[PDB]
């Protein structure tokens, strides 16, 4: 997660998808509907 | 309607009939644990390729 | 094209700040922010339809 | 200027006599508009973005625009221990100190 | 005693299809040449592997 | 932050405001502000404004 290759996948046209971004839902804050959730940001977009 | 006899802090209300379809976005509940689906919208404004 | 809404209506959804600090259910909402262009565009995603009344 | 309440005008001294003008003339500026959480008399509660100059100023009947500018380091002490830009959605409560939207003596 | 449930998954975005980062391997390298020659005073050009 | 909102019907104002780190990433080697008169072309990415499926 957080690096170079946390989502993968063959080809780009390939429906395969690979994805460790270590993504933990968390509790929704009292009188909200919300989904809140902790997941480590796009690799790629670090790799950037 | 009037129901007699009766509180405004025990009783509860809503709007069911509902004649539109919205996005299933996850700030509103949803109605049972399978989705309705029964609409799609394309998201426009595709990337594209370009030089800057 | 735009003949895909006609059995669609907005939503007012929860909004972390509606302008004075606090939290509110707003019309306008922020679903998802996309900036995968890399010139500096974005798309973003609200609860309202612009374009069809 | 009758000295009755109306949350819709101000009176401002033009010359030697009150006059009166749109309160929502009414604007509160540092770097960019801040958000006027209310007004009472004299006092006015606002939020504004960081910024090192504080300008409030108005328009008048004569629709000329008045504003006074003043230096002012706005750079609102730290809550917990992130440096948050907006309220967030999900998170934690901390004690802190605010101005109260009460008019009452 | 209500309950919420929450459920979410990760897939690859539309973008995917534009911007996007190659891995690739290596093998060994088909070399090519591009050459002048001045041959009788006439300048000629060749390309080969 | 990002801040979306508009005037309703009544003349108030709505507006939604969410925490987002938005800075566009640097095309090429040089951190300019605004596309000059006279340059260089790179390749990047934008959304178009077509509206089609
Ligand atoms: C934007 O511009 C960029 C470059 O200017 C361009 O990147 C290319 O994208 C294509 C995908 O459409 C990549 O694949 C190529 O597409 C042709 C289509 O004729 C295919 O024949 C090839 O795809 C296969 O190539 C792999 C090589 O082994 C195969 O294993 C695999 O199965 C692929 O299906 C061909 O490679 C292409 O590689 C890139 N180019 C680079 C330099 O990365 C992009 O298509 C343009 N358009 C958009 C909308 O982004
Ligand atoms: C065969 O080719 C060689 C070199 O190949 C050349 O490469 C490029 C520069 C292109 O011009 C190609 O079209 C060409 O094939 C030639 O030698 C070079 O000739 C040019 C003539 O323009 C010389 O340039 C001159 O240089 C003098 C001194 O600096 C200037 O005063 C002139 O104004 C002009 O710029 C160049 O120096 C020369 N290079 C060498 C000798 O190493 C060659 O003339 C050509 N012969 C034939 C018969 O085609």
């Amino acid at each position: 997660p957080g690096q170079f290759g946390d989502i993968q996948s063959r080809t780009p046209e390939s429906k395969d998808v690979y994805a460790n971004t270590q993504l933990v839902l968390q509790r929704p804050a009292a009188g909200t509907v919300h989904v809140p959730y902790s997941q480590a940001p796009s690799g790629f977009k670090y790799w950037l | 309607k009037v129901i007699n006899n009766c509180k405004v802090d025990q009783c509860h209300a809503a709007v069911t009939n509902h004649k539109k379809w919205q996005y299933n976005s996850p700030l509103v509940p949803r109605n049972a644990e399978l989705g309705d689906r029964k609409g799609k919208i394309h998201i426009p404004f595709p990337l594209a390729n370009v030089t800057c | 094209n735009f003949n895909v809404y006609k059995a669609t209506r907005p939503y007012l959804a929860h909004c972390p700040d509606c302008g004075e600090g606090h939290s509110c259910h707003s019309p306008v909402a922020l679903e998802r922010i996309r900036n995968e262009a890399t010139d500096g565009t974005l798309k973003i995603q609200v609860s309202l339809q612009i374009g069809i009344k | 200027t009758d000295d009755s309440h109306d949350w819709t005008k101000l009176r401002y001294m033009d010359n030697h006599m009150p006059a009166d003008a749109e309160r929502a003339g009414l604007f509160v500026r540092t770097s960019a508009p801040c958000t006027i959480t209310g007004t009472m008399g004299h006092f006015i509660l606002a939020r504004c973005p960081k910024g090192e100059t504080l300008t409030v100023g108005f328009t008048d009947s004569r629709k000329i625009s008045h504003s006074c500018t003043h230096p002012f380091h706005h750079d609102p002490p730290v809550i917990g221990r992130e440096k948050f830009h907006s309220r967030p959605q999900h998170g934690k409560e901390l004690p802190c100190s605010t101005y109260v939207q009460s008019t009452a003596a | 005693e209500n309950t919420q449930l929450s459920e979410a998954h990760v897939e690859k975005s539309e973008s995917c299809k534009t911007e996007f980062a190659s891995a690739y391997r290596a093998h060994t390298a088909s070399a090519s040449a591009k050459l002048r020659v001045l041959y009788q005073g006439n300048n000629i050009t060749v390309t080969a592997y």
